[PDB]
């Protein structure tokens, strides 16, 4: 299919002036509930906005006040915006859905000891989860069937910018012989949880 | 729950403009203004969809005309520089002599003008490097990624050097094997 753009409407120390249109389509439960926003930003400051849940243009700052009023008086401009949820959002959703909403890339999970600082014996177990999509993920540490919930630091979700994610979850522990640690990963690319064991 | 964003900008006096689609924070495509060309973020995307880059060129023209109207209306109020914060990380856990990728993540900045150089042992590198366009944020600052494929070793150290008008000095973020 052909992605259709939203055309929108018409209104070194030297100074810069920046114009930022943002056309947002918010989807809930597929295209069951869709929300469209036409947002115009001047020097990072929103001036005028069309929100499909409101049904008319609104000035966010005084700078956008003339255009919100004029656009709201135009039957044709206003009905174009109110139709955008269909002519624009739902259209583009059907075009890109197969390789965006449905994209699934499996994580690579590895476990390795590390150190908080120059120490003599490893005091961190690192569960490295990388290369996955989408970003929704759960990473849990277990020590012999008991979930370790204390003494954990995570990098959080790291977006690599190439449609893959990465995350590291560190367990603060000096491993003792006979202890079996399990990192458990839940991700929509796999039906069951992923587990990776590490022994001292 | 998903969000698709058509994000554009035009910047004076640089006369820079960009046009891109964002899906849940990742780029679907942008339009190469010089080459009149749709550039998909992953090559496979272009085998499932199409976009007329001419339409993006037309939107940029309207953006320029809108900018000049609003610049005058604001009595030429300029934008406040916001300097980036820079993070250098690897694509995956680093293993010696096993190919990896250095990522320079440039975040939370505006206007969308930046100079980025990869340095290996203090020397600028340009071989195999790649970059993204200026990506949107919810707070309407920008993101950008720069990439450098590398062979990890104990001998080479790396820096991503970032210059921005909101910074007093070049920002260098270091990376080395530990
Ligand atoms: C831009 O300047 C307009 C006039 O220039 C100034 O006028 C006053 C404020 C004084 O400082 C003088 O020295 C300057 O030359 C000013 O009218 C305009 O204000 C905007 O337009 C007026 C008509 C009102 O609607 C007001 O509420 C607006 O702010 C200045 N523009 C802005 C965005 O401030
Ligand atoms: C990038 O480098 C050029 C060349 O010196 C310079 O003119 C421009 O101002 C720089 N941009 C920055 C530092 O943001």
């Amino acid at each position: 299919g052909w992605i259709s753009l939203w055309k929108g409407f018409s209104f070194d120390t030297r100074p810069r002036f920046l114009w930022q249109p943002k056309r947002e389509c918010h989807f809930f439960n597929g295209t069951e509930r869709v929300r469209f926003l036409d947002r115009y930003f001047y020097n990072q400051e929103e001036s005028v906005r069309f929100d499909s849940d409101v049904g008319e243009f609104r000035a966010v700052t005084e700078l956008g006040r003339p255009d919100a009023e004029y656009w709201n008086s135009q039957k044709d401009i206003l009905e174009q915006a109110r139709a955008a949820v269909d002519t624009y959002c739902r259209h583009n959703y059907g075009v890109v859905e197969s390789f965006t909403v449905q994209r699934r890339v499996q994580p690579k999970v590895t476990v390795y000891p590390s150190k908080t600082q120059p120490l003599q014996h490893h005091n961190l177990l690192v569960c490295s989860v990388s290369g996955f999509y989408p970003g929704s993920i759960e990473v849990r540490w277990f020590l012999n069937g008991q979930e370790e919930k204390a003494g954990m630091v995570s990098t959080g979700l790291i977006q690599n910018g190439d449609w893959t994610f990465q995350t590291l979850v560190m367990l603060e522990t000096v491993p003792r012989s006979g202890e079996v640690y399990t990192c458990q990963v839940e991700h929509p690319s796999v039906t069951s949880p992923l587990t990776v064991e590490w022994r001292a | 729950e998903h969000v698709i964003i058509q994000a554009e900008f035009y910047l004076n006096p640089d006369q820079s403009g960009e046009f891109m689609f964002d899906f849940d924070g990742d780029e679907i495509f942008h339009v190469d203004m010089a080459k009149k060309e749709t550039v998909w973020r992953l090559e496979e995307f272009g085998r499932f969809a199409s976009f007329e880059a001419q339409g993006a060129l037309a939107n940029i023209a309207v953006d320029k005309a809108n900018l000049e109207i609003m610049t005058k209306r604001s009595n030429y109020t300029p934008i406040t520089n916001v300097p980036p914060e820079v993070t250098v990380l690897t694509n995956s856990p680093v293993e010696l002599r096993e190919p990896n990728v250095l990522i320079c993540f440039i975040d939370k900045f505006t206007p969308p003008v930046v100079n980025v150089t990869w340095l290996r042992n203090g020397k600028p590198v340009t071989t195999g490097v790649s970059e993204t366009v200026f990506l949107p944020r919810e707070d309407h600052l920008f993101r950008k990624f720069h990439y450098l494929p590398f062979l990890p070793s104990t001998e080479d150290v790396y820096d991503c050097r970032v210059e921005h008008w909101g910074l007093d000095e070049p920002l260098l973020k270091h990376w080395e094997f530990d």
